[PDB]
DNA sequence: GCTTGACAAAAGTGTTAAATTGTGCTATACT
C-alpha cells in the first residue's frame, strides 16, 4: 500500500512537497458573496468568517514573530494558525467544526462539492431550466396518442418570444416592446397567434420520478382550456400517473436538432413496447379492459 | 347530545356514552397554568394530590436560589414571581405584528455574610408570552402551537441482546438521568475497556464487601479475580486517565472526580421522572448504584425477584423503551421550563463572576443580574425550535389535531433519520392512549401521532386513559384514570359486552386484554376494569370517519390526514351521514362562538352579537369576518341566532368557518354515480356537474397577504409615492393619492399594488437611452422604481389595506420609515384540476365538468353531481364509502318502518326510535358501534316521493340513470346515492406554474426554483439518464447549456427566436467554470488541455 | 340579475351595519332571485329598507316593464340599526353567465358583479311507452319552470 | 443563498430591443442632413460612446460653440417632427 | 469464479439476479442484467509486473492489462467486483468524484496527476459537450445533407 | 457502472456465445423462461437437428416462430450470442446485443444499452418485496 | 471554444498559487460599515480581484470603456467588466 | 449661414475646518 502513494509521486512531476503550504488560494468574491436582502439586511457566506480566522491567526503570528516570544506563544499560534486552514478546506474533518451563532457549524470549500446539495448532483449532473413549466394533469380520453391538453396559459408563457415574433410579422404589433406587452395583458389577438406558432411545435412531458427513460416524452401540443394539463390515458403505465393530484413537467425543445429527436425519437406513438421485456405498454387497461371484455 | 343547543342527528349506536369526552383542548391549557401556577391549577393540586404545589415557573427558582460564590461570603436569592395583566390583546397582538406577553417580575435579596447586610430589589425578567384560551401562542404576530415531545424517562434500563459471535446472553444494562453523563454495564462516558469492579472499589469498599454482596454472583468474583487493581484509590487512577486523559490527576481532583461526577447535585441532575422511576424499581446514591450492579447479575441469572439488600422485593425483568411507562411526553409548560432553566444558568454564570470584580457593598440584586440570556431563550425557543410551529389553519379540524399532536423528533429526542422502525410501530400500551390510525404518509410515520379522544397526560408526563372497574362481573360508576404502568397490572374488559339489567356480565364470557399485551377470552370472573367505550384508541379525526371499521387502516390514515387538508367553503353545509364527534369537535376546536352565561339575544348584528345574562350582566363577541387563516383559507363567521332567542350557558351562537350549526362541516353532501363514463373519471379522476360551479357548492375564498416597507438608505430615504419614474397614467389608474392600490380595486398579475421610490445613481445612462430622453423631453429621473406587484398568476379584489408610519407614532425597526400590508382576496369556483375526496381516503383531481344537461340524470330529471369511477373501489379496502353512499341517500330521502304488524327481524338488535326519520334528517353512526349491514337494507326500500309518488332507489342502492347525451338509458342499474366529498388545499390556480425566460441565481446563473421567483423546473440526474437512454444528445445538451447555465447563450438563443433565425451553438455551462474555481481554491491544479497547445483559459 | 351596486360598501367581503347577513351570504341569497324582463338592454332595479324588520324580494321595487316572481324570498334580516340601500341590474340572455369582472366591462369600483343564471326551466324528465306486433312509441315530457 | 437574484445580469428582452432601438435610431439619424446626424452622433457620445462638448464640435465642423447649439435645437425640432419620433415611442422604457 | 472461471460466474449471477425478480412476477430480458454482470468482470488483479509499470493487488482493466503486457519482446487472474467500487475505478477522474466519496477521489487523482480524456458520456454533460451515444455519435452528428441534382432541378 | 456500455459497431464477428436451455425433457415442453432468455438473441452457429438438417442458420433473430420451428427438431439447446462473449473493443456490437426490446429490431447503433439496462433493472425495484 | 480533449489535476505549487493570485489579502476586512464599499487589501478588495462596477475604478478617475484594461493610478483598480470579480483569485502568504 | 461679447450655470480645483479613525494607556491584588 505504501509503495502505491510513493510510486506515484515518481512517475508525475508533482513535487510531494504540495502536500505543505506556503501560499493559500483565496476564492474570488462573487463566490463568496456578501449582499443586502430586501430591507437592507446583510447575508454572505461562511466562507469570509473562515478566511477572516485564518487571516488574523496569520498577522497575529507575524506579529509575535517580530517581538520575539516563548515558544509556547508562538507555536500556539501555528497550532491555532493550522487549525484555521483546516476548517477552511474541510471544517469537521478533525475535532469539532467551527461553528456560528446557534452552532451550527460554518460550510468549508469542501461542503461545496460534496452531497446531493454540492456542485456535481445539485448544479452539474441536473440543473433548473427555462422554457418549462408544470401543471396538475387530468385525463385525456379524446386525445389522439401523440396528442396532449396544454393549458392556454401555460403555453403562452412557454412560446412567448415565439409569438412576440410572430405578431410581429403580422403587423398586430409595430416594435418587440409593443409585442411584449400585448402578450403579458394577454389582449385577445394572441391566441389565434398562439394556435399557429404551437402547430406541429413539440414539447417534453416528464413526470417524477422518472424510472426508465419513458417517463419522458414528446406530444403535440393542444390548446386547453383551464389550468390542468391533459394526458393520454394510454401513457398513464409508463409515467406511473396517478390522477388522484399527480403533477408533470413540461418543456419546450427549441433548437432543430430538438424538436427532430422529440418528433422522431421521444414521440409519444413511437414507444409503445416497454424497453425492458418488450411486451406493450400502451395497450388498454383498467376501463378500457372491462369495456371490450 | 348534552349540549343546549345540539342539533338533532339520530344515532344507530347500541351503547351509552358513561363519559363525556374530556376538553380535548386541555393538554395544552393544564401543561401551561402548571407552569405560570396560577390559582386555577392551585385548586387542583390542593383538593387532591400533594400539599405543597410548587409551579413551574417557581420550581425552577428554588434550583437557582440562592446564588454563592465558592467564598459563601454573598447570597444572591431569587423568590415570589409576579406576572402583570397582559400588555395587548390578543387581536391588537396579531396586527401590531408583536407577541402576547405577561411582564414578569422578581424579588431578588442579595446578602453580604461580611458586613450582613441585605438588599432588596424588585426585578423584571421581561415579557413572558402567555397561552390564548385556544391553547396557542402569538410571537411576533403569528399564531403558533407548541406541540408536545415523545421522551425517554430518566431511568434504569435493561436490555438482552444475543451475542454476535458467542450467540451467549449478554446484559448491557443503562441509566439515563436528567442531565450528566451516562453510563452503561463499567463503560462510562463512552469510554470501553472498563471491568465494572473497578469502580465498585472507587467508592472506597474493600474486597472482602464484594464476595460478601457479590455472594451468589459467580462473574461477580470472577471479575474482581481477573482485575488488577490493587487498592481503592489506584482504581480511582485507572478511571481518572480513561475519563480525563492528558491531564495529570491530583488525590484532591483523583477523589472529587467520582463525587462531582453524579452523588454532587449540581453536576448530576436528578429528575423527579428518574428519581420516581427507579426509587419504586429498585440526586444519585452509592446505594442506588449498587443495586444496579445487583439488579444486573439477577437479570442474567435468570431468577424474576430482586429482594435487595436491605430493600423491597421487586420483579427482576427486561424494560421496553416503546412501553408508554416508560415514555413521555414533556408537555408545553415543560418545554418552556427547561428553556427558562437554561437561561438562568447562563445567567448564574454572569452573577457569579460579577460579584468579583464588583466593587463589594455596591453590588445590588441588578447589578448582579443582566436578563438577555434568560428572555433569548424564549425568543430564541418559539422561533427556530421545531416544537415550536405556525398553527396548521385551513379549518378548524387541522387546528384542533395540530394541538394534541404528539412527536418524537426535536431537541432532547432522537433524530428523524436515525430512529428505526421499532418505535414507528404501535405498541400494545397506546391503546386509548395515542391513535395508532393516525400519522404522516411521509417518512414522518410513526413519529408523529395525536393524542386519543378519551386520553389524558399525567403530571408526571405519562398518558393515562379512563377505565370503568368491574368487580365481580358487575361494571361500577367508578371511573379511574390509570397510566400504561397499572394497565399492564390488570384485565380490560371489551367496551361492548352485552349489559344486564342494572348492568351486570350478561354473556356467559367476557373479552378482556392482558398485560403483553395479550388478548384472551375468560368469564366474568376474574376482570377488574372496563373500557369506557368504544373508539377509545381512536384520535378525534380518525373518530370523524363514518363506518371507520370498513376501511383498512390504510385509508384511513389517508382519510383523517385530508379532513384536515379540506378548506371551508363559502356555504358551509354539515355532513349528510355523520359520527359522532362533529358536534364536540367543531366547539372545543374555538372556531365556534360560544355563549358562556345563560340568557338572552340583546342584538345581532354580522358586527357581533351581544347576549343579556339572567345574571344582570352583559357579554358582547365580535364575529371574525374574512379573516386571512395561516395558509390563506378563510376564518369567517355568521351568527346563528335572531334577536328575541333564548340560549343556555355552552351553547353555539354563531358559525366558524367550516361549521354548520355547531358541528364540523368539512365539505358538502353530493349526489354521486358509480358508474364509469366514457372515459372520463378514470384512473381517481372525478367529472361533477356544473352545477357546482353555477350554484357556488364548492366554492371557497381565499386571501393573500402583501407587504412592502419604505425604508432609509444609504443614498437617501424610500418613498411611498403615487409618482412612478416611466408608467402610463393608466397603470396608475387604480392607486390613491399616497400610490398605494385603492380598496374594492381589481387586480390582475403585475398590477400595481404599493407604489416605492428609492434612490439611484450615478447612473450613466446610456447614448442611446439619452436622445430619446432629449426628443421627448422627459427628464431621466432621480431614482429607480421599486414597487410591489401582485405575483404572476394571481388575481383578486383589495380587501383591506394596513399602513404603519413613522411620521405617525406607530413603530417599526430601526430603518423603517413606513410599512404598507395590502389584502387581496378571490372567490375560486371548483376548478377542473382541483383535488376533492371523502373521509376514507378516496381522493382524485376533477377531471371534467359537464353541462347539467348531459349527465347521468334520475328518472325525476334530477341530475347526479359526482360521477365516481367503479373500478378504484374494489381494491382499496375503502368499502365505507359505499356504505355512506347509501346512508346518504337514506338520510335524503327518509324512511318508514317495518311496522306493523310487528318490527323486523333486523330492527330487533336494535334501532330505537329510529323507525321514521323526515327527509333531509341527519344521521350519526359512531365508529366502533353504527349501523349494521342488515339495519342497511332494510332502510335501503325507503321511501317515496321525488314528489310524484315514485321511488327513485332500490333495496340494492341503484336506479336507472339517463344518459343526458343520447337520450337513452343507461342499460343497467347503477349505484346513486349521497356522498360527503371535501375540497382540499391544493388547487391548481396555485399548483401551474409556466416560465419563459426570467430571475437567474447569483453564485449559479442556473434559474431559480419555486413560484415565489417565477422559477423554472429542475431537470435533475434521473431526468437526464432517461434522456441518454433515448440518445438525444441535442435535446440534453440544450437543457444544461442554453436553457439554463450558458450566459451568453441564453440570451442569444432568445434573439434568435425573435428574429427567426437558427437556434446558436451552445457555450461553457457557468456552473462547470465555478467548479474549476472550487477546485483550484482547494489547491488543486485543474488544466484544462485541448489536443494540444495545452492549457485553455475560461474567461 | 347582472350586478348590484350597494352603498355603504365598496366590494362583496365587507359588513353592513346592523344587518345579520354580510354582503358575500347575502349576493348569495339574491342568487334564488327569479326575475322576468321585457328587456331588452340593462335596467336597474332598486332597493332601500330601514328600521327592524326582514328583507324579502318584494321589498325590490322593479322599474316599469319587469317583475319579480316570488316576492316571498328571504335577503337579510336587519335591525333598528340596519339600514340597505341596494341597486340590482336586470339584463337578459340565456344560460349561465359567470359574473363579468367590471375590468372587463367599463365599470367602476363600486359596482359587485354576481354570477348570472337566466334559466327559466327548474326540472325536466320525461319517458316512453311503447303504442306486442305492431308496437309505436308514444312519449311524455314534465315541464317544469321557476315561475 | 439560492434565493438571491442576480441583479446585473443581462435580460434577454431588454438586451434584444436595445438592438433593436439602436436599429431604428441608425435609420432615423439618416433623414437628416450629414451634418446635422453627425452633430447629434457626436453630442451624445453614439458612435464612441463619449459625449462632446459643444465647443468640441465646433471644432471639428468649424465652427463656434453657438453655432453649434443652434444646429443642435434645428435637428431637435426634426427629430421632435411627428414622422421621425412617431417610431421611437414604444421605447420611452 | 476461481472454481468455475470468468464466463461461469456470469452465468451464475444472471440466474440468480434472475431469480428475485422472478419471484416477484418481474421479467427483465437477460442481456440488460448481462450489460451490467458484463462490467463486473472487466478487469484483473496484477500479481507480478513483471517489468511493468503495474503493481502487484492493483485492479487494472483486461484490455489495458493485455497490450502493455505484451511489450513486444506480468500475470494476473480474473477479478469480480462489485458494481460500486468497479465505477470507481472508471479512468474519468471527475465521473469517479461526481460519483460517490468525492474528497478521496480528488486527493488520489491530484497525486497520480491523473489526465480525463473526456470520453464517456457523464463526463460531456458536466462539460456540456455532446455525450458520445445516440445521435452524438461522429458518425450521425457528421452527416452532410444536400438535396440530389435532380430534386433542385424540379425546384 | 454501466452509464459508457453502448453499440459501437454492427458485428465484432466472434463465434462465442452462450448456451441457453430451451426447455427439456419432453414429451415423454418449453422452458418456463425462454421470453427473457432465448427469444430476442442472435444465434451464435447454426442450430442442426441429428443428423442434421440445420434447421436455423447462424445470426437469425429467433422470434416466435423460430423457437416453434426449432422445438420441433429435438434441439433442447442453443448457442447464442451474447454481450458478455462480446469482443468489441468498445462498447458492444448490435449483433452480440440482439433485437431492440422497444423496436422490436436490432439495435440501432447510437443506442446507449447500460443506462437502458440499469434502468430495466432498477424500475421494477420498487415491487421487490 | 467548447471544444477540449484532456482535464488534468495536479497538486498545486504555492508558486502555482501565487501565479493564479492577483494581489494577497492582507486584511480580514469585507466592507465598510459605513459606505457598505469594499475595503482594500481585504477580502473583496477591487484592487485585487476586480471592479465592482463595468469599466469604473474604485475612486471613479477613469469611468469610461474608452480606455479599457489600464489600472488607476489612485485606487490601483483596472478598468474592465466587473465579471472578472467572479474569475480571479487571491492568495495568503503564510509566517 | 455664421460670429461676437456679456453672462450665469456648471464643473473643477485648491484651501480649511470638521469628522472620523487608530493607538496608547490605566500601578491594591488578582495566575
Ligand atoms: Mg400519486
Ligand atoms: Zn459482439
Ligand atoms: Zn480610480
Amino acid at each position: 500500500k505504501r509503495l502505491k502513494v510513493v510510486a506515484a509521486f515518481q512517475q508525475s512531476g508533482n513535487s510531494p512537497m504540495g502536500m505543505v503550504l506556503d501560499a493559500v488560494p483565496v476564492i474570488p468574491p462573487e463566490l463568496r458573496p456578501m449582499v443586502q436582502l430586501d430591507g437592507g439586511r446583510f447575508a454572505t457566506s461562511d466562507l469570509n468568517d473562515l478566511y477572516r480566522r485564518v487571516i488574523n491567526r496569520n498577522n497575529r503570528l507575524k506579529r509575535l514573530i517580530d517581538l520575539g516570544a516563548p515558544e509556547i506563544i508562538v507555536n500556539n499560534e501555528k497550532r491555532m494558525l493550522q487549525e484555521s486552514v483546516d476548517a477552511l478546506f474541510d471544517n469537521g474533518r478533525r475535532g469539532r467544526p467551527v461553528t456560528g451563532p446557534g452552532n451550527r457549524p460554518l460550510k468549508s470549500l469542501s461542503d461545496l462539492l460534496k452531497g446531493k446539495q454540492g456542485r456535481f448532483r445539485q448544479n452539474l449532473l441536473g440543473k433548473r431550466v427555462d422554457y418549462s413549466g408544470r401543471s396538475v394533469i387530468v385525463v385525456g380520453p379524446q386525445l389522439k396518442l401523440h396528442q396532449c391538453g396544454l393549458p392556454k396559459l401555460m403555453a403562452l408563457e412557454l412560446f412567448k418570444p415565439f409569438v412576440m415574433k410572430r405578431l410581429v410579422d403580422l403587423n398586430h404589433a409595430q416594435n418587440i416592446k409593443s409585442a411584449k406587452r400585448m402578450v403579458e395583458r394577454q389582449r385577445p389577438q394572441v391566441w389565434d397567434v398562439l394556435e399557429e406558432v404551437i402547430a406541429e411545435h413539440p414539447v417534453l412531458l416528464n413526470r417524477a420520478p422518472t424510472l426508465h427513460r419513458l417517463g419522458i416524452q414528446a406530444f403535440e401540443p393542444q390548446l386547453v382550456e383551464g389550468k390542468a394539463i391533459q394526458l393520454h390515458p394510454l401513457v398513464c403505465e409508463a409515467f406511473n400517473a396517478d390522477f388522484d393530484g399527480d403533477q408533470m413537467a413540461v418543456h419546450l425543445p427549441l433548437s432543430a436538432e430538438a424538436q427532430a429527436e422529440a418528433r422522431i425519437l421521444m414521440l409519444s406513438s413511437n414507444n409503445i413496447l416497454s424497453p425492458a421485456s418488450g411486451k406493450p405498454l400502451a395497450m388498454p387497461r383498467l376501463d378500457m379492459v372491462t369495456g371490450l371484455y | 347530545n348534552s349540549v343546549p343547543g345540539a342539533p338533532n342527528r339520530v344515532s344507530f349506536a347500541k351503547l351509552r356514552e358513561p363519559l363525556e369526552v374530556p376538553g380535548l383542548l386541555d393538554v395544552q391549557t393544564d401543561s401551561f397554568e402548571w407552569l405560570v401556577g396560577s390559582d386555577r391549577w392551585r385548586q387542583a393540586a390542593i383538593d387532591r394530590g400533594e400539599e405543597n404545589p410548587v409551579g413551574g415557573l417557581e420550581e425552577v427558582l428554588a434550583e437557582l436560589s440562592p446564588i454563592e460564590d465558592f467564598s459563601g461570603s454573598m447570597s444572591l436569592s431569587f423568590s415570589d414571581p409576579r406576572f402583570d395583566e397582559v400588555k395587548a390583546s390578543v387581536d391588537e397582538c396579531k396586527d401590531k405584528d408583536m407577541t402576547y406577553a405577561a411582564p414578569l417580575f422578581v424579588t431578588a435579596e442579595f446578602i453580604n455574610n461580611n458586613t450582613g447586610e441585605i438588599k432588596s430589589q424588585t426585578v423584571f425578567m421581561g415579557d413572558f408570552p402567555m397561552m390564548t384560551e385556544k391553547g396557542t401562542f402569538i410571537i411576533n404576530g403569528t399564531e403558533r402551537v407548541v406541540v408536545s415531545q415523545l421522551v425517554r424517562s430518566p431511568g434504569v434500563y435493561f436490555d438482552e441482546t444475543i451475542d454476535k459471535s458467542t450467540e451467549k446472553t449478554l446484559h448491557s444494562v443503562k441509566v439515563i438521568p436528567g442531565r450528566g453523563a451516562w453510563l452503561e454495564f463499567v463503560r462510562i462516558d463512552r469510554k470501553r475497556r472498563q471491568p465494572v469492579t473497578v469502580l465498585l472499589k472507587a467508592l472506597g469498599w474493600t474486597n472482602e464487601q464484594i464476595v460478601e454482596r457479590f455472594g451468589f454472583s459467580e462473574i461477580m468474583m470472577g471479575t474482581l479475580e481477573k482485575d488488577t487493581t490493587s487498592g481503592t484509590d489506584e482504581a480511582l487512577l485507572d478511571i481518572y486517565r480513561k475519563l480525563r486523559p492528558g491531564e495529570p490527576p491530583t488525590k484532591e481532583s483523583a477523589q472529587t472526580l467520582l463525587e462531582n461526577l453524579f452523588f454532587k447535585e449540581k453536576r448530576y441532575d436528578l429528575a423527579r421522572v428518574g428519581r420516581y422511576k427507579v426509587n419504586k424499581k429498585l440526586t444519585l446514591t452509592e446505594e442506588d448504584v449498587v443495586a444496579t450492579i445487583e439488579y444486573l447479575v439477577r437479570l442474567h441469572e435468570g431468577q424474576t425477584s430482586m429482594t435487595v439488600p436491605g430493600g423491597v422485593e421487586v420483579p427482576v425483568e427486561v424494560d421496553d423503551i416503546d412501553h408508554f411507562g416508560n415514555r413521555r411526553l414533556r408537555t408545553v409548560g415543560e418545554l418552556i421550563q427547561n428553556q427558562i432553566r437554561v437561561g438562568l444558568s447562563r445567567m448564574e454564570r454572569v452573577v457569579r463572576e460579577r460579584m468579583t470584580t464588583q466593587d463589594v457593598e455596591a453590588i445590588t440584586p441588578q447589578t448582579l443580574i443582566n436578563i438577555r440570556p434568560v428572555v433569548a431563550a424564549i425568543k430564541e425557543f418559539f422561533g427556530t425550535s421545531q416544537l415550536s410551529q405556525f398553527m396548521d389553519q385551513n379549518n378548524p379540524l387541522s387546528g384542533l389535531t395540530h394541538k394534541r399532536r404528539l412527536s418524537a423528533l426535536g431537541p432532547g429526542g432522537l433524530s428523524r433519520e436515525r430512529a428505526g422502525l421499532e418505535v414507528r410501530d404501535v405498541h400494545p400500551s397506546h391503546y386509548g392512549r395515542m391513535c395508532p390510525i393516525e400519522t404522516p404518509e411521509g417518512p414522518n410515520i410513526g413519529l408523529i401521532g395525536s393524542l386519543s379522544v378519551y386520553a389524558r397526560v399525567n403530571p408526571f408526563g405519562f398518558i393515562e386513559t379512563p377505565y370503568r372497574k368491574v368487580e365481580n362481573g358487575v361494571v361500577t360508576d367508578q371511573i379511574d384514570y390509570l397510566t400504561a404502568d397499572e394497565e399492564d397490572r390488570h384485565v380490560v374488559a371489551q367496551a361492548n359486552s352485552p349489559t344486564d339489567e342494572n348492568g351486570r356480565f350478561t354473556e356467559d364470557r367476557v373479552m378482556v386484554r392482558k398485560k403483553g399485551g395479550e388478548v384472551e377470552f375468560v368469564s366474568a370472573d376474574q376482570v377488574d376494569y372496563m373500557d369506557v367505550s368504544p373508539r377509545q384508541m381512536v384520535s378525534v379525526a380518525t373518530a370523524m370517519i363514518p363506518f371507520l371499521e370498513h376501511d383498512d387502516a390504510n385509508r384511513a390514515l389517508m382519510g383523517a390526514n385530508m379532513q384536515r387538508q379540506a378548506v371551508p367553503l363559502v356555504r358551509s353545509e354539515a355532513p349528510l351521514v355523520g359520527t359522532g364527534m362533529e358536534l364536540r369537535a367543531a366547539i372545543d376546536a374555538g372556531d365556534v362562538v360560544v355563549a358562556d352565561k345563560t340568557g338572552v339575544i340583546e342584538e345581532v348584528s354580522a358586527d357581533y352579537i351581544t347576549v343579556m345574562a339572567d345574571d344582570g350582566t352583559r357579554q358582547s363577541y365580535r364575529l371574525r369576518k374574512f379573516a386571512r387563516s395561516n395558509h390563506g383559507t378563510c376564518a369567517n363567521q355568521r351568527p346563528i341566532v335572531d334577536a328575541g332567542q333564548r340560549v343556555e350557558a355552552g351553547q353555539v351562537i354563531a358559525d366558524g368557518p367550516c361549521t354548520q350549526n355547531g358541528e364540523m362541516a368539512l365539505g358538502k353532501n353530493l349526489l354521486v354515480a358509480i358508474m364509469p363514463w366514457e372515459g372520463h373519471n378514470y384512473e381517481d379522476a372525478i367529472i361533477l356537474s356544473n352545477r357546482l360551479v353555477e350554484e357556488d357548492v364548492l366554492t371557497s375564498i381565499h386571501i393573500e397577504e402583501h407587504e412592502i416597507d419604505a425604508r432609509d438608505t444609504k443614498l437617501g430615504a424610500e418613498e411611498i409615492t403615487r409618482d412612478i419614474p416611466n408608467v402610463s397614467d393608466e397603470v396608475l389608474a387604480d392607486l390613491d393619492e399616497r400610490g398605494i392600490v385603492r380598496i374594492g380595486a381589481e387586480v390582475r398579475d403585475g398590477d400595481i399594488l404599493v407604489g416605492k421610490v428609492t434612490p439611484k445613481g450615478e447612473t450613466e445612462l446610456t447614448p442611446e437611452e439619452r436622445l430619446l430622453r432629449a426628443i421627448f423631453g422627459e427628464k431621466a429621473r432621480e431614482v429607480r422604481d421599486t414597487s410591489l406587484k401582485v405575483p404572476h398568476g394571481e388575481s383578486g379584489k383589495v380587501i383591506g389595506i394596513r399602513v404603519f408610519s413613522r411620521e405617525d407614532d406607530d413603530e417599526l425597526p430601526a430603518g423603517v420609515n413606513e410599512l404598507v400590508r395590502v389584502y387581496v382576496a378571490q372567490k375560486r369556483k371548483i376548478s377542473d384540476g382541483d383535488k376533492l375526496a371523502g373521509r376514507h381516503g378516496n381522493k382524485g383531481v376533477i377531471g371534467k365538468i359537464l353541462p347539467v344537461e348531459d349527465m347521468p340524470f334520475l328518472p325525476d330529471g334530477t341530475p347526479v353531481d359526482i360521477i365516481l369511477n367503479t373500478h378504484g373501489v374494489p381494491r382499496r379496502m375503502n368499502i365505507g364509502q359505499i356504505l355512506e353512499t347509501h346512508l346518504g341517500w337514506v338520510a335524503k330521502a327518509g324512511w318508514n318502518i317495518d311496522v306493523a304488524a310487528g318490527v323486523p327481524d333486523w330492527a330487533s338488535k336494535l334501532p330505537e326510535e329510529l323507525y321514521s326519520a323526515p327527509a333531509d334528517s341527519t344521521v350519526a353512526t359512531p365508529v366502533f358501534d353504527g349501523a349494521q349491514e342488515g339495519e342497511l337494507a332494510g332502510l335501503l326500500g325507503s321511501t317515496l316521493p321525488n314528489r310524484d309518488g315514485e321511488v327513485m332507489v332500490d333495496a340494492d342502492g341503484k336506479s336507472t340513470l339517463f344518459d343526458g347525451r343520447s337520450g337513452e338509458p343507461f342499460p343497467y342499474p347503477v349505484t346513486v346515492g349521497y356522498m360527503y366529498i371535501l375540497k382540499l388545499h391544493h388547487l391548481v390556480d396555485d399548483k401551474i406554474h409556466a416560465r419563459s425566460t426570467g430571475p437567474y441565481s447569483m453564485i449559479t446563473q442556473q434559474p431559480l426554483g419555486g413560484k415565489a421567483q417565477f422559477g423554472g423546473q429542475r431537470f435533475g440526474e434521473m431526468e437526464c439518464w432517461a434522456m441518454q437512454a433515448y440518445g438525444a444528445a441535442y435535446t440534453l445538451q440544450e437543457l444544461l447549456t442554453i436553457k439554463s447555465d450558458d450566459t451568453v447563450g441564453r440570451v442569444k438563443v432568445y434573439e434568435a427566436i425573435v428574429k427567426g433565425e437558427n437556434i446558436p451553438e451552445p457555450g461553457i455551462p457557468e456552473s462547470f467554470k465555478v467548479l474549476l474555481k472550487e477546485l483550484q481554491s482547494l489547491c488543486l491544479n485543474v488544466e484544462v488541455l485541448s489536443s494540444d497547445g495545452a492549457a485553455i483559459e475560461m474567461r | 340579475v347582472t350586478s348590484i351596486r350597494i352603498d355603504g360598501v365598496l366590494h362583496e367581503f365587507t359588513t353592513v351595519p346592523g344587518v345579520k347577513e354580510d354582503v358575500t351570504d347575502i349576493i348569495l341569497n339574491l342568487k334564488g332571485l327569479v326575475v322576468s324582463s321585457d328587456d331588452d338592454e340593462p335596467v336597474t332595479m332598486y332597493l332601500r329598507k330601514q328600521g327592524p324588520g326582514v328583507v324579502t324580494a318584494g321589498d325590490i321595487v322593479p322599474p316599469a316593464g319587469v317583475t319579480v316572481h316570488n316576492p316571498d324570498m328571504h335577503i337579510a334580516t336587519l335591525n333598528d340599526k340596519g339600514k340597505l340601500e341596494v341597486e340590482l341590474v336586470v339584463e337578459r340572455g340565456r344560460g349561465y353567465v359567470p359574473a363579468v369582472q367590471n375590468k372587463a366591462s367599463g365599470a367602476e369600483i363600486g359596482r359587485i358583479p354576481v354570477d348570472s343564471i337566466y334559466s327559466p326551466v327548474l326540472k325536466v324528465t320525461y319517458k316512453v311507452e311503447a303504442t306486442q306486433r305492431t308496437d309505436f312509441d308514444k312519449l311524455i315530457i314534465d315541464v317544469e319552470t321557476k315561475n | 443563498g439560492d434565493f438571491i437574484e442576480d441583479s446585473e445580469a443581462v435580460v434577454a428582452v431588454d438586451a434584444v430591443s436595445f438592438t433593436l432601438l439602436q436599429d431604428q435610431l441608425q435609420s432615423v439619424l439618416e433623414t437628416l442632413s450629414e451634418r446635422e446626424a453627425g452633430v447629434v452622433r457626436l453630442r451624445f457620445g453614439l458612435t464612441d460612446g463619449q459625449p462632446r462638448t459643444l465647443d468640441e464640435i465646433g471644432q471639428v465642423y468649424g465652427v463656434t460653440r453657438e453655432r453649434i447649439r443652434q444646429i443642435e435645437s434645428k435637428t431637435m425640432s426634426k427629430l421632435r417632427h411627428p414622422s421621425r419620433s412617431q417610431v421611437l415611442r414604444d421605447y420611452l422604457d | 469464479l476461481r472454481v468455475q472461471g470468468p464466463r461461469e460466474v456470469q452465468i451464475h449471477l444472471v440466474k440468480e439476479v434472475q431469480e428475485v425478480y422472478r419471484a416477484q412476477g418481474v421479467s427483465i430480458h437477460d442481456k440488460h442484467i448481462e450489460v451490467i454482470v458484463r462490467q463486473m468482470l472487466r478487469r484483473v488483479t496484477i500479481i507480478d509486473s513483471g517489468s511493468t509499470e503495474f503493481l502487484p493487488g492493483s485492479l487494472t482493466e483486461r484490455a489495458e492489462f493485455e497490450a502493455e503486457n505484451r511489450r513486444v519482446v506480468a500475470a494476473g487472474r480474473p477479478v469480480l467486483m462489485g458494481i460500486t467500487k468497479a465505477s470507481l475505478a472508471t479512468d474519468s477522474w471527475l465521473s469517479a468524484a461526481s460519483f460517490q466519496e468525492t474528497t478521496r477521489v480528488l486527493t488520489d487523482a491530484a497525486i497520480n496527476c491523473r489526465s480525463d480524456k473526456l470520453n464517456g458520456l457523464k463526463e460531456n454533460v458536466i462539460i456540456g459537450k455532446l455525450i458520445p451515444a445516440g445521435t452524438g455519435i461522429s458518425r450521425y452528428r457528421n452527416i452532410q445533407v444536400q438535396p440530389t441534382e435532380e430534386a433542385r432541378a424540379a425546384a | 457502472v454501466s452509464q459508457d456500455v453502448i453499440v459501437r459497431e454492427h458485428d465484432c464477428e466472434t463465434e462465442r456465445g452462450i448456451n441457453v436451455t430451451l426447455a427439456e425433457r419432453g414429451p415423454d415442453i418449453r422452458d418456463a423462461h425462454v421470453e427473457t432468455s432465448a427469444f430476442a438473441r442472435t444465434l451464435a452457429t447454426d442450430a442442426v437437428d441429428a443428423n442434421g438438417n440445420v434447421i436455423i442458420e447462424r445470426g437469425h433473430d429467433l422470434g416466435d416462430p423460430a423457437i416453434d420451428a426449432l422445438l420441433a427438431a429435438g434441439i433442447t439447446t442453443v448457442k447464442v450470442r451474447s454481450v458478455l462473449t462480446c469482443t468489441s473493443a468498445t462498447g458492444v456490437c448490435a449483433m452480440c446485443y440482439g433485437r431492440s426490446m422497444a423496436t422490436g429490431k436490432l439495435v440501432d447503433i447510437g443506442e446507449a444499452v447500460g443506462i437502458v439496462a440499469a434502468q430495466s433493472i432498477g424500475e421494477p425495484g420498487t415491487q421487490l418485496t | 471554444v467548447n471544444f477540449f480533449d484532456e482535464l488534468r489535476i495536479g497538486l498545486a505549487t504555492a508558486d502555482d498559487i501565487r501565479n493564479w493570485s492577483y494581489g494577497e489579502v492582507k486584511k480580514p476586512e469585507t466592507i465598510n460599515y459605513r459606505t457598505l464599499k469594499p475595503e482594500k487589501d481585504g477580502l473583496f478588495c477591487e484592487k485585487i480581484f476586480g471592479p465592482t462596477r463595468d469599466w469604473e475604478c474604485y475612486c471613479g478617475k477613469y469611468k469610461r470603456v474608452r480606455f479599457k484594461g489600464i489600472i488607476c493610478e489612485r485606487c490601483g483598480v483596472e478598468v474592465t467588466r466587473a465579471k472578472v470579480r467572479r474569475e480571479r483569485m487571491g492568495h495568503i502568504e503564510l509566517a
